[PDB]
RNA sequence: CUUAAUUGCGAUAACGAACGAGACCUUAACCUACUAAAUAGUGGUGCUAGCAUUUGCUGGUUAUCCACUUCUUAGAGGGACUAUCGGUUUCAAGCCGAUGGAAGUUUGAGGCAAUAACAGGUCUGUGAUGCCCUUAGACGUUCUGGGCCGCACGCGCGCUACACUGACGGAGCCAGCGAGUCUAACCUUGGCCGAGAGGUCUUGGUAAUCUUGUGAAACUCCGUCGUGCUGGGGAUAGAGCAUUGUAAUUAUUGCUCUUCAACGAGGAAUUCCUAGUAAGCGCAAGUCAUCAGCUUGCGUUGAUUACGUCCCUGCCCUUUGUACACA
């Protein structure tokens, strides 16, 4: 969760109103064992504007 | 610099001879005898205890508690 | 491959998780017997569950706990929980359920909050002062 | 530790270093009221003078205090490690020393003299009775002078 | 310089410390004008017409 | 019937492990030890005096045994306590990581410690031995 | 405060208003009917709806209840 | 001294204008059926008993 | 008392009064009683426990309070004074000292001395400031049982704090020395001469 | 170059974009029209454009040294 | 009448609705039920150490394997509706007690928040802007240095204290919210050297993987000191060593020795708060090359006293008066 905490104010008058905006970071991952026909299918469809996809190889 | 510091034979006899009759013998009631200052008064505890006198009920540091011996 | 349940106890933030398999009666904390759980006044309140439902009982039994988090009493009132909720947990699967119930209610009429965890939790602090009831001070000039 | 039953040896008050000394309260803390010589100070010095810390200052018998005298004023001969002390690099010499009980008062001036006689800013801040180590003199220190 | 610095008379603690403190010091806000601010002073008043003009 | 240190008493164990190894002599001590003040955080030396170090020892070798390993890094943070800043607030500071070195050193030289792989510092295998040892000697007073 | 609003009221109005042959003093099967009879956006608007209906049911029981 | 036990009969209601005292009516056990309403100060619910240190005076509202 | 034995042994002198009974550090919750009509109802000694450490909701409601076990509630209101708030671990521990006091004078199961001195310092009447115009005249009224009792406790844990400042004498004793002298008054503990002139204010306006 | 790709695309019924109308009051009253006028048309065809309800407010200063504002709102909004 | 609420009940020339309150959303609480996880963790087994030996107890082993998902994680669901019973009440909305329950003070804490008003603050956040001013000896801009810290004093937020529920010294030793380096030098384990601050050699980490179990602090344990401005207190100040930075003088910070002030609980006054709350206690984050006695959050230890009223103060509501309506 990525808190960000600010006064409202532009200035300083009043009362010291502040606030906290948040980004809240979802991050999966999914293990396959797999040949190269499929990863490169999947990797080219399941695209979605808003989701990185990230796929790494190598047990090393 | 008050009175008792220091061990002044005399006030040995004394120890040894007044705390008969203590129901509740403890560092503050040492002092409390005109008497030895905290430091060596915290020495005759352990002393009185080495035989007889004092039955140790209570356990520690900040708080000490003894008892006539029967 | 015994009989063996595992169960846990959560004060403040603490957990203590119990493992509770038949055994020669033995009774630890993280590695260490019960009678060295030291903030040791409350030595007493980890004791409590044995001796609410009599020192036997566990000779058929051997208890294993850890805590983690909390503090020097929140882990001391999570362990008991946990204790009394496996001694209790046990008689649910392996002895029958007459036993246990006598045992939920020799705790329960008894209950340092024993079988039933705490609800009570920090409440968040607001802007304006150093606690989330407190306010700062104020001088109206 | 013991009870001991000490004849009338033990001594009041006793003067060393030009001062005086309370005899009835531990060694240790006796030589604090000595100028320049505080709690570490004091206590490595006993240390060092193979002296019986539990002792008061009454005890300590002649011999000892004599030598605690001389590990005082000498401290880089009997192994103190000469940041243990009070004036490193003089100013002129560049020896190390430890001004002690009434020299202390002696170099304070010495010191706040080479800042006046030099017309550092310091000095002259010295000289008119303010701070110096650069703190806000708006708000506090108000009733001292 | 730093020579007039501290020969300088008349500067350092004591002489301050010797002087009465002027009565401006513990003075107020004086506040000049926190009523009348409903009160414009462009002495102007926008007509009606230039209003209805404009909304 | 069978020991751990674990089985005693945290306290009473390092007492009866400080004089041992007070009673024993083959220690190393640094010899800056009466003069050093075993943190920043502190104001006094400690009231061993001689001694204190068999202590800290002592101290060092139990943990070490609880767990798999330490470095001088984390004793510096575990020894270290809260350091009036005079008057300012109270902040933790971390302790000696020479008095700590030199007591790992002391006891990897008489064989209570070795320097494990993974980084760190391991209970010795020879140190287990000595350590259940004086603890089965600790429950001897209570039998 | 425990003052139920008007829609929690109102509902339970046109539910028993129009349901009486089912919603017995029972509020869990109540709310396991109003699922299936009406259209409600949150579990907590909803168990609030049944819990209303079920105490306007039980103490229809007793006396009439005007609205 | 002449002590007087005095069970709380009934919860009146809040007087003083501050209002921490409360008036109640009191029944004494020994030698029942006369009651007293009296002005306590504490907190105060039903069947609590009461130390009426002085037995024949009572009190009404406070401001 | 048919002792039992298992792996990690349980110690004698625990194994024997726990399963037996269900007393204190080492003190009989049993025959401590009021030596007075209500102060019953609101003083706790059956139900009993073993240290007064229990994290009892017990301000969620109001009169509940009453329900903690006397013992305890004496310990939380030594642990205050701001530099204090919190320590119920240093309040516990002076407790069991003080009980331990007050076991070697004058025998007399100490928390039943405890109870003595809560009863012997609550103030039967009291006094408010009732208006009357301008001019407070102060108005008599009886003080209710959990006010007598909150105030005893106030009272006592108080003036025995004020004692043990600046001075060699602790915390336990003094606290000890002021319940002793409260479990029948002496006109010498700080709490009596309060309870005495609080009934004593309460009567001149009458 | 290539590694970037920009596509227009026509947006689905404007009249039910705040944003889109937002830039059409500006480009009315730029082009003069009468403020109620201006608004209440934004209104109109927002409404025609099948909303719940819609909410125009203009704040500032026309034509007159002193500001004011004005809300011009028809059907239905939820604020909270 | 009731409610935290124009929240409802009821009364009723009104009946029936919408905005706002509620709903809703977020977070903290409950799941041995659902889907699993070598970046989370358990039990078994190897392989392995120590003590007892009687089979045990206590550990080691980023894959030697097997299985599980209670503990941790977060998806989907479920759960509470003030439930059941009982007192009180126009026996109305409701309220109070008791049992049960993770939870029954709007469950706790917030987020959102109508119509309207203010000449409230902000042109010094904006390449938002009208007008006015200025525009080359510039009110543009950059560079060098100083200043915003200047010291008879008045006011406000704070920090640390006056000690024995304590300082100090050893020993025990337990959290949670966080952050962290690519065209780069952030978060740093470990090994050495150094009393210390630090230094030096390496290393893990773009992160539930490494720093980190953030072994934090209060706290708990055994000692020393003993009521004395004392070892409470740590201002002022001298002398030395180090780090950040082009730069530390008016001393950025840190460390060492020394110096050892006021302050013996605070007049009139006045602030904040009702449960994991108050107070005590540290920590992370913001700022940040370096500097927190500030702030935003966080967990740790954990009370006393109400559970009321309109007396003080403040504000809402009717009634009522008005020659006010720029009110
Ligand atoms: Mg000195
Ligand atoms: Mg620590
Ligand atoms: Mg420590
Ligand atoms: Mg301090
Ligand atoms: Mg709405
Ligand atoms: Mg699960
Ligand atoms: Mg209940
Ligand atoms: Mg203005
Ligand atoms: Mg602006
Ligand atoms: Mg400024
Ligand atoms: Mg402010
Ligand atoms: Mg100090
Ligand atoms: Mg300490
Ligand atoms: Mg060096
Ligand atoms: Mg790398
Ligand atoms: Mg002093
Ligand atoms: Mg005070
Ligand atoms: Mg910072
Ligand atoms: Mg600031
Ligand atoms: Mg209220
Ligand atoms: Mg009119």
């Amino acid at each position: 969760v990525l808190k960000i905490s600010t006064r409202k104010t532009p200035n300083g008058e009043g009362s010291k109103t502040w606030e906290t905006y948040e980004m809240r970071i979802h991050k999966r991952y999914i293990d396959l064992e797999a040949p190269v026909q499929i990863v490169k299918r999947i990797t080219q469809i399941t695209i979605e504007p808003g989701v990185d996809v990230e796929v790494v190889v190598a047990s090393n | 610099a008050q009175h008792a510091v220091i061990l002044d034979q005399e006030k040995y006899d004394r120890i040894l001879k007044e705390v008969p009759t203590y129901r509740y013998v403890s560092v503050s009631v040492l002092v409390d005898r005109l008497k030895i200052g905290g430091s060596l008064a915290r020495i005759a505890l352990r002393h009185l205890e080495k035989e007889g006198i004092i039955k140790p009920i209570s356990k520690h540091s900040k708080q000490a508690i003894y008892t006539r011996a029967t | 491959a015994v009989p063996s349940v595992q169960t846990f106890g959560k004060k403040k933030s603490a957990t203590a998780v119990a493992h509770v398999k038949a055994g020669k009666g033995l009774i630890k904390v993280n590695g260490s017997p019960i009678t060295l759980v030291e903030p040791e006044i409350l030595r007493f309140k980890v004791y409590e569950p044995l001796l609410l439902v009599g020192l036997d009982k566990f000779s058929n039994i051997d208890i294993r706990v850890r805590v983690t988090g909390g503090g020097h009493v929140s882990q001391v009132y999570a362990i008991r929980q946990a204790i009394a909720k496996g001694l209790v947990a046990y008689h649910q699967k392996y002895v029958d359920e007459q036993s246990k119930n006598e045992l939920k209610k020799a705790f329960t009429s008894y209950d340092r909050t024993l079988l039933i965890a705490d609800s009570r939790r920090p409440e968040p602090k607001k802007f304006g002062g150093k606690g989330a009831r407190s306010r700062f001070q104020k001088s109206y000039r | 530790s013991l009870v001991v039953q000490e004849q009338g040896s033990f001594q009041h008050i006793l003067r060393l270093l030009n001062t005086n000394v309370d005899g009835n309260i531990k060694i240790v803390y006796a030589l604090t009221t000595i100028k320049g010589v505080g709690r570490r100070y004091s206590n490595l010095v006993c240390k060092k003078a193979d002296v019986d810390l539990h002792k008061r200052a009454g005890e300590l018998t002649q011999e000892e205090l004599e030598r605690i005298v001389q590990i005082m004023q000498n401290p880089t001969h009997y192994k103190i490690p000469a940041w243990f002390l009070n004036r490193q690099n003089d100013i002129t010499d560049g020896k190390d020393y430890h001004t002690l009980a009434n020299n202390v008062e002696s170099k304070l001036r010495d010191d706040l003299e080479r800042l006046k006689k030099i017309r550092a800013h310091r000095g002259i801040r010295h000289f008119w009775g303010l701070r110096v180590r650069g703190q806000h003199t708006k708000t506090t220190g108000r009733r001292r002078a | 310089g730093n020579e007039g610095a501290i020969r300088d008379k008349t500067a350092g603690r004591r002489n301050n410390r010797s002087k009465d403190v002027t009565d401006s010091a513990t003075t107020k806000k004086s506040n000049t004008r926190r009523a009348t601010d409903r009160h414009s002073r462009t002495g102007k008043t926008d007509t009606k017409k230039k209003v209805n003009q404009g909304w | 019937p069978g020991v751990s240190v674990r089985d005693v008493a945290a306290q009473d164990f390092i007492n009866a492990y400080a004089s041992f190894l007070q009673r024993q002599g083959k220690l190393e001590v640094p010899g800056y030890v009466d003069i050093v003040k075993t943190s920043s955080g502190n104001e006094m030396p400690p009231q061993d005096a001689e001694g204190w170090f068999y202590k800290r020892a002592a101290s060092v070798a139990r943990h070490i045994y609880m767990r798999k390993q330490v470095g001088v890094g984390k004793l510096n943070k575990l020894y270290g306590g809260a350091k009036s800043r005079g008057v300012r607030p109270y902040k933790h500071i971390d302790a000696s990581g020479s008095i700590n070195r030199k007591v790992l050193q002391a006891l990897e030289k008489i064989g209570i410690v070795e320097i494990s792989p993974k980084g760190g510092r391991r209970i010795s295998e020879n140190g287990q031995r000595d350590l259940d040892r004086i603890a089965a000697q600790t429950l001897e007073e209570d039998e | 405060g425990r003052v139920r609003t008007k829609t929690v009221k109102r509902a339970s109005k046109a539910l028993i208003e129009r349901y009486y042959p089912k919603l017995t003093l029972d509020f869990q099967t109540n709310k396991r009917l109003c699922d299936e009879i009406a259209t409600i956006q949150s579990k907590r608007l909803r168990n609030k709806i049944a819990g209303y209906t079920t105490h306007l049911m039980k103490r229809i029981q007793k006396g009439p209840v005007r609205g | 001294t002449p002590v007087t036990l005095a069970k709380v009969i009934k919860v009146l209601g809040r007087t003083g204008s501050r209002g921490g005292v409360t008036q109640v009516r009191v029944e004494f056990l020994e030698d029942t059926s006369r009651t007293i309403v009296r002005n306590v100060k504490g907190p105060v619910r039903e069947n609590d008993i009461l130390v009426l240190m002085e037995s024949e005076r009572e009190a009404r509202r406070l401001r | 008392f048919t002792p039992v034995v298992l792996a990690t042994p349980i110690p004698e002198e625990v194994q024997q009064a726990q399963t037996e009974i269900k007393l204190f550090n080492k003190w009989s919750f049993e025959e401590v009683e009021v030596k007075d009509a209500s102060l019953v109802d609101y003083v706790q000694v059956r139900q009993p426990i073993f240290v007064a450490h229990t994290a009892g909701r017990y301000a969620n409601k109001r009169f509940r309070k009453a329900q903690c076990p006397i013992i305890e509630r004496l310990t939380n209101s030594l642990m205050m004074n701001g530099r204090n708030n919190g320590k119920k671990l240093k309040a516990v521990r002076i407790i069991k000292h003080t009980l331990d006091i007050i076991n070697v004078l004058t025998d007399q199961n100490p928390i039943q001395v405890v109870v003595d001195a809560i009863t012997n310092t609550g103030p039967r009447e009291d006094t408010t400031r009732v208006g009357g115009g301008g001019a407070a005249r102060r108005q008599a009224v009886d003080v209710s049982p959990l006010r007598r009792v909150n105030q005893a406790i106030a009272l006592l844990t108080i003036g025995a704090r004020e004692a043990a400042f600046r001075n060699i004498k602790t915390i336990a004793e003094t606290l000890a020395e002021e319940l002793i002298n409260a479990a029948k008054g002496s006109s010498t503990s700080y709490a009596i001469k309060k309870k005495d002139e609080l009934e004593r204010v309460a009567k001149s306006n009458r | 170059p290539g590694t970037i790709v920009l596509y227009a695309e026509r947006v689905q019924d404007r009249g039910l974009s705040a944003v889109a109308q937002a830039e059409s009051m500006k480009f009315k009253l730029l082009n003069g029209l009468a403020i109620r006028r201006a608004a209440y048309g934004v209104v109109r065809y927002v409404m025609e454009s099948g909303a719940k309800g819609c909410e125009v407010v203009v704040s500032g200063k026309l034509r007159a040294a002193r500001a004011k504002a004005m809300k011009f709102a028809d059907g239905f909004l939820i604020h909270s």
